């Protein structure tokens, strides 16, 4: 028990309602759930719709521009927990521009772990001051509620319910808000008002049993809330426990996260100073530089200026190629992006690159394996480099090109010097042809 | 639309994929 | 080492959209075929008529580009260079092309932006706004809906003076980063179309009531008009001050065990609704006594009721309350009851 449905992954959905009806069976998202831009919808099609096993969601719960909403009463009537593990510029519950909401109707709503909620221009929101956010959050200075049918007093908040200047608390017109007696901190009551377990949250169906929970305050494992997940499990998530072969086959699935063990945590990569290991997926200390291969799209990435080679920070190897097309602190900022890189698996090319004076920031550059070409079988490819002036100090620098030829072109300072010990240091002498190292468009 | 006459064209004179 | 093309390229085949450009331009080929390295394509936003992509060189009919990043409504200057190869001959120096210029169609336009509405008088609403910040297209005119929201049907049966009598008296980065992701995930009612103005006067409206108003702009009116999504703002017009006023006087009428009816005429046109009336008598001499009247209270007793009271000669004042504020005191009323 305690979860009966499947985990579905997080989601967000536009336009339609089709893809709502995927959280159908599943009873705890496992990601960010967000709706938004829904033009066409109306009242009618909202009626029939109810999701009462959605128990939990992770990160947040978004709602933006839905037409025909009036209350999430009928949506999401179980909605217990918002861990808040990942939020949405520091939100759990963002409510924003959501025309025809009357009401807010989540009335189960007992906790949001992490985060705070931002409830905005909703120009027909009532019951929103008889909400005692204090008793939900554990901070309440950071919430963001103004702009909407509330604020401009035209709200009739009518409801039956114990209350906290001491005003009536209440979610809906027929349901108010379930106040626990200071005794239950956080773990929730019956409705009796008798303490869950120390490891419920929000509510449990037994008061005392750890099983009859809703929601476990630490993690989930077999039907049963525990403090930390006993050996051979490993925490995920920081939700749940998972064995070693639910992690193996997540990490597999990737041959996108590609998650390893470490400090009993199946996390999505390594911290820094540990690599994996290909053995049993534990992350063990590097001796040296960490390497980071590092994988790109389509095989082929193009850095503007610095700002793109961002990303290529602290990678040594390139499952991929380079190209270089910048026109404009230079030369040595790029060093400290890209200046670990120790192979390229495919081609490297510089391209239109006006600024560049040297290529020097690829300091640790040896080798490029050139298993994918530019058309014409090109691994080095240079062309219209107003500024080339040296390409790597060859009495110093070591560099080997395993396939491919070379491609100089519109280089004018360039000496043929340097282009003919490239090609004698990396050993592409035999493979050149005629019109491939042009011959006196070079070196002027 | 554009986007499927410009992958004909590619076909056509370019060839990738295709 | 330069650019010095002496032959001419030139365009056959141009076609636009919303965001994407698609060209053509009439095939080259050196004498040399293998000289040609491909083609470069120059292209830049040029509002004013007074002024790069690879691409490969084709197999060996038209080549052809297709730009996708371009925005709605621009005007691009685009010209195609070739690229050759400095052979060991006299240099075949290639071709370019004439600047041309191409402008994108247009799409829906922007969400209208700041609506305010403020209600000046007890009729009428004054609407303002900005154009939209992307206006996609030369935005011909703006639509305006305004609808009447009825009271809430709850309060139509809430006996008031009862224990709670409330009425209603009816880092900036990470901010700055939320609105922009938040605009950027936008990519018979009686109506109004407003040309060539930013603000509209709505007239003949009843008072004190609640108009959701939606606001759009649009930039095409006779063919299949297209345009943006809805700005939804909400007011309610100022109320008449003596609309509150209770007409004619308070009728009364004894019963012959010292029972007392009192009728008074419905305010039939009242700002919105009356909560309650307020009934305050007080004879020659004595404290002013007070008494609460419900609307079920008034609906079933059709009036009011008073009994057991010692002999004297009573004035009654009736107040009707309403959601904009307090009405007028009627006129006092004074009456004998029989003492026997």
């Amino acid at each position: 028990h305690l979860y009966p449905g499947e985990v579905c992954p997080g989601m967000d959905i536009r336009n339609n309602l089709t893809r709502l009806h995927e959280l159908e069976n599943c009873s705890v998202i496992e990601g960010h759930l967000q709706i938004l831009l829904m033009f066409k919808t109306r009242p009618e099609d909202f009626r029939d719709l109810s999701f009462p096993k959605l128990i939990m969601i992770t990160d947040y719960l978004l709602l933006f521009r839905v037409y025909g909403l009036e209350s999430l009463k009928d949506l999401f009537p179980n909605l217990t927990v918002i861990r808040g593990s990942r939020l949405f510029f520091n939100y759990a519950l963002v409510i924003f521009e959501m025309v025809h909401l009357k009401e807010l109707g989540l009335y189960n709503l007992m906790n949001i772990t992490r985060g705070s909620v931002r409830i905005e221009k909703n120009n027909e929101l009532c019951y929103l001051a008889t909400i005692d956010w204090s008793r939900i959050l554990d901070s309440v200075e950071d919430n963001y509620i103004v702009l909407n049918k509330d604020d401009n007093e035209e709200c009739g908040d009518v409801c039956p319910c114990p209350a906290t200047q001491f005003v009536e608390r209440c979610w809906t017109h027929s349901h108010c808000q379930k106040v626990c007696p200071t005794i239950c901190k956080s773990h929730g009551c019956t409705a009796e008002g008798l303490c869950c377990h120390k490891e419920c949250l929000g509510n449990c169906s037994e008061p005392d049993d750890p099983t009859k929970c809703v929601a476990c305050r630490n993690f989930y494992l077999d039907g049963q809330c525990v403090e930390t997940c006993p050996p051979p499990y490993y925490h995920f998530q920081d939700w749940r426990c998972v064995n070693f072969s639910f992690c193996q086959d997540l990490h597999f699935k990737c041959r996108c996260h590609q998650y390893v063990i470490h400090n009993n945590k199946c996390i999505p990569e390594c911290p820094s100073g540990y690599t994996m290991n290909s053995s049993n997926l534990m992350c063990t200390p590097c001796l040296g530089p960490c390497p980071k291969v590092c994988q790109i799209l389509e095989g082929e990435k193009t850095i503007d200026s610095v700002t793109s080679a961002q990303e290529l920070r602290g990678c040594t190897v390139i499952n991929g190629s380079l190209i270089i097309n910048i026109r404009g602190n230079l030369a040595a900022e790029l060093e400290a992006n890209l200046g670990l890189i120790e192979e390229i698996s495919g081609f490297l090319k510089i391209r239109r690159s006006y600024a560049l004076v040297s290529l020097s920031f690829f300091r640790k550059l040896h080798l490029i394996r050139g298993e994918t070409l530019e058309i014409g079988n090109y691994s080095f490819y240079a062309l219209d480099n107003q500024n080339l002036r040296q390409l790597w100090d060859w009495s110093k620098h070591n560099l080997t090109i395993t396939q491919g030829k070379l491609f100089f072109h519109y280089n004018p300072k360039l000496c043929l010097s340097e282009i003919h010990k490239m090609e004698e240091v990396s050993g592409t002498k035999g493979r050149q042809e005629r019109n491939d190292i042009a011959l006196k468009t070079n070196g002027d | 639309s554009l986007e499927e006459e410009w992958a004909q064209i590619e076909c056509e004179v370019y060839g990738r994929g295709c």
